[PDB]
């Protein structure tokens, strides 16, 4: 090797801007996920309890 | 390829 | 009529510690040696191969058993070390051999800058009309390694000939790599 490599490397560009493209398609990482979610759960919840008893 | 192209150059110049 | 030559060679190589030892008085690490031009195992014929050092030493009379056959050490001084090689079949005589332990580089040698000094001679120990059990033992002989045997005798011109290749390929890669790869991201 060491000899004509561009034939091996621009495939890495064209990969490149096909990842760009795929980027702006749907996008690569989802920007800033789940970064945060408070809500606080009820002290036991009838509901949960229902649900246990059913189990 | 770039850090190492940086390297290498760096390495020519002390070579 | 049965003559049977088995090739070796006897050396050593040596090593400069840089300085002077602290109270000691050694310069140079060196390791005298005995191995086979061929890739062969010499134990299969070889018992044991005595290396006579200098009195200055605690044992002057080192011994080995295998087909290495190398005892590193350090030195001061340049003295003649006298190998006596013993066979198995103890009816052959055993070979005596004489090899003056070189440490220092001569001028031309000292201004290349190289580290490593090699003096290692060709031989040949000629089994003529051996025993009966020395010739199978000489015959039957085994390759030691799987791998190419090389000797680096005088050295200073086995390290010219393996830079030109190796600083060749080197360079030729870097440049491959270098410049073409700046101008592939160029691009």
């Amino acid at each position: 090797k060491s000899h004509a490599e561009i034939a091996e490397q621009a495939k890495h560009e064209a990969e490149i801007e096909t990842r760009i493209a795929e980027l702006r398609k749907e996008g690569f990482w989802s920007l800033k996920r789940l970064p945060k979610v408070p809500e606080p759960p009820r002290p036991k919840g009838h509901w949960d309890y229902l649900c246990e008893e059913m189990q | 390829r770039e850090k190492r192209s940086q390297d290498l150059q760096k390495l020519i110049t002390a070579a | 009529g049965v003559t049977i030559v088995k090739p070796i060679v006897y050396g050593n190589v040596a090593r400069y510690f840089g300085k002077k030892r602290e109270e000691d008085g050694h310069t140079h690490q060196w390791t005298v040696y005995v191995k086979p031009y061929r890739n062969e195992d010499m134990s299969a014929y070889v018992k044991k191969i005595q290396f006579k050092l200098h009195e200055s030493y605690g044992n002057p009379l080192r011994v080995v058993t295998k087909p290495p056959y190398e005892i590193t050490e350090t030195g001061w001084g340049e003295f003649e070390i006298i190998i006596k090689i013993f066979f198995i079949d103890p009816n052959e005589r055993p070979v005596t051999l004489y090899h003056l332990l070189k440490l220092f580089q001569s001028d031309t040698n000292a201004m290349l800058g190289k580290k490593t000094v090699v003096s290692e001679f060709y031989d040949e120990m000629i089994f003529q009309d051996p025993t009966a059990m020395m010739q199978q033992l000489l015959t039957t002989s085994r390759q030691l390694t799987l791998g190419a045997y090389k000797h680096e005798t005088e050295f200073a011109e086995l390290e010219v000939k393996t830079r030109e290749k190796l600083e060749a390929a080197k360079k030729k890669t870097s440049f491959e790599i270098a410049e073409l790869k700046e101008r592939l991201k160029a691009s």
